[PDB]
């Protein structure tokens, strides 16, 4: 009964093992070496919003790439002009324990959500003008850590009791409920056509979802501790996770397997953001020791750090376009780079 | 009752995982190589964009 | 060569008090973690009294020194002013600064809510005003000096006057408020090891009680002993039998107070970390 | 043209309008402490919130003396391993409320609580957050004490050879066998918390019961005595 089954399992892991190692010929290194190296990148501070009075857990950019919306552990979500460092709104929370926010790619929308266990929606352009919650999704039975708009209609969020879930805003009910991580689920990252998503969670496992079926396709495993960030490549057939273990590394789908591991001797703490440039070539990551370093995503090579940030580095996103890249911080600055 | 569920539904997830069609990595990573290659001219992080059409300047 | 020596340990002292105290101005402006707390307003007024001290006159008396006379002839009735006003506002802020540490540590709830950083401004401007007011006004009307070189005597009134303002108030204040935080500094040490000594009791200190003592004595020594002898001989002279060679050796001992102001008062954990952040880069 | 300077004055004053409001949000977020309250759901933590004050988070707002107090209740669908405790690495204090008659009730719910006191005050991201500890239930472990069938030693074998410490203040009413079982608990959270004991943090034990008025004065005072301890070890002098 029990050994039967325990059998079974043991029989799968095996064929899938041999299998992935079978798939496995050549390194993605050994392919990407007689490439010319990329260099140095010099990128320099360009914007620094101030106004925030606590800690600053998330940030999201707009697809027009001059808008973002940010999000603060004192009760505000505010909304940036990045070219003119001006503030366009100033929203006050519920609770005051936010760690995630999203942007609508309509840009009528931003949504928030944290410790209450609820994801708010907020109307940001209305006949009235002021800014209020449009809807409130319950039934998570664990804190808000990430959520990502699809539409003007739908989100997936992911929650700390090891369960993905996609919602309908007109009528505020859950249509899908992604089961399968036995541990909390730390972040999201949808794939360019709204039509997969991979999400991280405390089991060190990343899993691939299926929006429109529902089931989980592929399980990618690697990492030792937690994995606390997630990206995928501009192409879409590929991803990347940060976790607290000190490293990053690049997963195929279609490979089914890790291909590359950014990691150096001088680093010990763990990777709170990751992301991607408009090319894919650069991969930037947030660190708790207070800077972002930017990688090669061919090479595994460090083509340069971002400095200036007094506290630890919680969140960074890059523009749709490619032109900046912002950074917030436990410090309760934005600083917006480029070069 | 619920641990033989529990078993059950794994060995069915764990089913469904293995009868996908894996491609070699050498064809996976060359087609990351050829992406980028046939981006690197839109990247303004990547190749420096001078100040008259920067916006951030 | 006993004046090469004599003008070496001169230059040392005016170029020690020099660096300390722009260390001190340099790191208050670079890092705004520094600047952002009002109980750092009253340290970088410090500074600034110091330089002034380091700039405006050490180095005319200095060169009085070496060359044996006078050389600036009407800069004699300036320079008393100034290095009145300068030592006035140094221990006016001292005093000042005294004042904060008691208020934050004995009421922790109201100095949060009553310290805005418009009350700061306020203690400093009265200090700086006082400091002008007893430094210019009199001497520029030919009130210090007795009604009876560079070598005047005062007054037999605006000595003690002036001596009284400038360092009896200001050093029975400090007496106070340090010896209430003494008070407080012991009852906290004795609940403390209340608490360990039933832990230990439970599984059947001295260093403590040593460490506030010598940071009280370092505030406390340093300043009386700097500025003591000076202010004593201050009031006995115009009274009047001692010469002017012990009283320079005094008055020049009174100026050393000002450079190791930086070492006693911005000398912390994130002081010390934008010191070395400025040098190196360590 | 014209249209770029009419926007840009439109956006300037939106943005000055903004920043006036969040200057007088900043003046009230300095004046507020925030305290996070920890416990099990036997103990009686949910009574004392209901004090204080007359599903995701719970969120509690109570002023003493001018002073505004900021509570929040975690007990909201959670388990161990707790990775949303980083969140409140910048908090006055941890309440901790333990239900001290439950060391017979069944591992034991006592033992229990001292591993997760254990837990909380080893925490990398709670190195400089002191403890108030609250040992709830004293009437209650007071009758258990006087008759019935629970003996400590059955559960605690170090009981049988403690001794009461010399710095009691026990009730004058109350039987001098209730008042070692206290002083046992009391040491017994003590020990862990001064076997480790780093001096940026400290914990204040206090004899409580859920109906009580004192709770809120016991924070308050509390809160006042971390202040200042952080303020003179900052000067040196601690
Ligand atoms: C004697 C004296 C006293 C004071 C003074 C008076 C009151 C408060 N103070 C605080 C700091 N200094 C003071 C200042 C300057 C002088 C002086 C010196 C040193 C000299 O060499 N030649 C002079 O003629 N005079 C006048």
């Amino acid at each position: 009964e029990l050994d039967q089954l325990r059998q079974e399992a043991e029989q799968l892991k095996n064929q899938i093992r041999d299998a992935r190692k079978a798939c496995a010929d050549a390194t993605l290194s050994q392919i990407t070496n007689n490439i010319d190296p990329v260099g140095r990148i010099q990128m320099r501070t360009r914007r620094t919003l101030r106004g925030h009075l606590a800690k600053i857990y998330a940030m999201h950019w707009g697809t027009d790439s001059r808008l973002l919306v940010s999000a603060s552990q004192d009760g505000k979500l505010i909304i940036w002009d990045s070219y003119t460092t001006n503030k366009v709104h100033a929203i006050p929370l519920r609770s005051s324990w936010v760690m995630t926010c999203a942007y609508a790619p309509s840009g009528n929308y931003v949504a928030c959500g944290g410790l209450d266990n609820i994801c708010s929606i907020y109307n940001l352009k209305t006949r009235e003008g002021n800014v209020r919650v449009s809807r409130e999704l319950a039934g998570h039975t664990g804190y808000l850590s990430c959520c990502r708009f699809l539409d003007d209609n739908q989100i997936v969020t992911s929650s700390g009791d090891t369960t993905c879930a996609l919602w309908d805003i007109e009528t505020g009910q859950q249509t899908t409920t992604f089961t399968g991580h036995t541990g909390d689920v730390m972040s999201l990252s949808l794939a360019p056509d709204t039509r997969l998503f991979v999400s991280g969670a405390c089991d060190a496992s990343a899993k691939l979802w299926d929006v429109r079926e529902g089931m989980c396709r592929q399980t990618f495993t690697g990492h030792e501790s937690d994995i606390n960030a997630i990206c995928f490549f501009p192409n879409g057939n590929a991803f990347a996770t940060g976790s607290d273990d000190a490293t990053c590394r690049l997963f195929d789908l279609r490979a089914d397997q890790e291909l590359m591991t950014y990691s150096h001797d001088n680093i010990i703490c763990g990777i709170t953001s990751v992301s991607f440039s408009k090319s894919g070539r650069l991969l930037l990551a947030g660190y708790d020791d207070f800077n972002c370093n930017v990688w090669d995503a061919l090479k595994a090579d460090r083509a340069g750090v971002l400095a200036g940030h007094d506290n630890r580095v919680s969140c960074l996103g890059v523009t749709d376009d490619g032109m900046a890249v912002a950074t917030g911080s436990w410090d309760s600055f934005l600083k917006i780079w480029n070069g | 009752t619920a641990s033989i569920a529990q078993a059950r539904k794994l060995v069915e997830q764990l089913k469904m995982e293995a009868n996908i069609d894996r491609i070699k990595v050498s064809k996976a990573a060359a087609d990351l190589m050829a992406y980028c290659e046939a981006h690197a001219k839109e990247d303004p992080l990547l190749t420096p964009v001078p100040a008259s059409e920067n916006p951030f300047r | 060569s006993v004046r090469i020596l004599t003008a070496c340990f001169l230059s040392l002292l005016i170029l020690s008090t020099l660096l300390g105290n722009t260390l001190v101005c340099a790191a208050v402006i670079r890092f705004r973690h520094l600047r952002s707390k009002v109980t750092n307003f009253f340290v970088i007024s410090l500074a600034v009294s110091d330089l002034l001290v380091a700039v405006l006159v050490m180095p005319w008396k200095a060169v009085a020194e070496i060359a044996g006379f006078w050389p600036f002839g009407s800069f004699c009735n300036i320079w008393v002013a100034f290095d009145i006003m300068c030592s006035t506002a140094s221990i006016l802020n001292l005093c000042v600064i005294s004042v904060d540490r008691y208020w934050a540590i004995s009421s922790p709830f109201r100095y949060e809510r009553k310290m805005t950083p418009k009350a700061a401004f306020i203690l400093i401007s009265v200090a700086w005003t006082l400091s002008v007011l007893i430094s210019f006004i009199p001497v520029q009307l030919s009130w210090h000096k007795a009604k009876p070189n560079c070598d005047s005597s005062l007054s037999r009134t605006y000595a003690i006057s002036s001596s009284v303002i400038s360092f009896y108030i200001p050093v029975a204040i400090m007496i106070v408020t340090y010896t209430r935080i003494y008070r407080i500094a012991q009852k906290q040490i004795r609940r403390i090891a209340a608490l360990e000594r039933a832990a230990v009791h439970a599984k059947n200190s001295f260093k403590r009680e040593t460490k506030v003592l010598k940071t009280l004595s370092v505030i406390m020594g340093v300043f009386v002993c700097c500025w003591l002898p000076f202010f004593i001989l201050n009031c006995i002279l115009p009274f009047c039998c001692i010469d002017s060679n012990t009283f320079d050796v005094f008055v020049w001992f009174g100026w050393a107070n000002s450079s190791l102001n930086p070492i006693i008062y911005a000398f912390n954990a994130d002081f010390r970390k934008a010191f070395s952040t400025l040098l190196g880069c360590y | 043209t014209e249209d770029q300077r009419n926007e840009e004055k439109a956006q300037r004053e939106a943005n000055k309008k903004i920043e006036k409001q969040l200057q007088k949000d900043k003046q009230v977020y300095r004046a507020t402490h925030r305290l996070l309250l920890l416990g099990a759901g036997e103990s009686g933590k949910s009574t004392i919130v209901k004090q204080m004050r007359i599903s995701g988070i719970f969120e509690t707002k109570f002023q003493v003396d001018k002073v505004n107090f900021h509570m929040f209740d975690v007990g909201a669908q959670r388990d161990e391993r707790r990775k949303w405790i980083q969140c409140f690495n910048d908090v006055t204090a941890i309440i901790f409320v333990v239900a001290s008659s439950s060391y017979n009730m069944v591992t034991n719910r006592l033992q229990e609580a001292l591993n997760l006191f254990k837990s909380i005050w080893n925490n990398r991201w709670l190195r400089t957050i002191s403890v108030i500890l609250f040992l709830n239930k004293q009437d209650l472990l007071a009758e258990k004490v006087l008759a019935g069938k629970s003996k400590i030693e059955d559960y605690f074998p170090e009981f049988a050879r403690y001794t009461t410490p010399e710095d009691a203040t026990p009730e004058p009413g109350e039987d001098p066998r209730v008042t070692r079982a206290k002083y046992f608990i009391r040491d017994e959270f003590l020990r862990i918390s001064t076997a480790s004991g780093d001096g940026r943090h400290y914990c204040y034990p206090h004899f409580t019961c859920s109906v009580d008025t004192e709770n809120i004065r016991r924070v308050f005072n509390d809160c006042r005595d971390i202040i200042q301890r952080m303020h003179l070890r900052q000067y040196e002098l601690l």
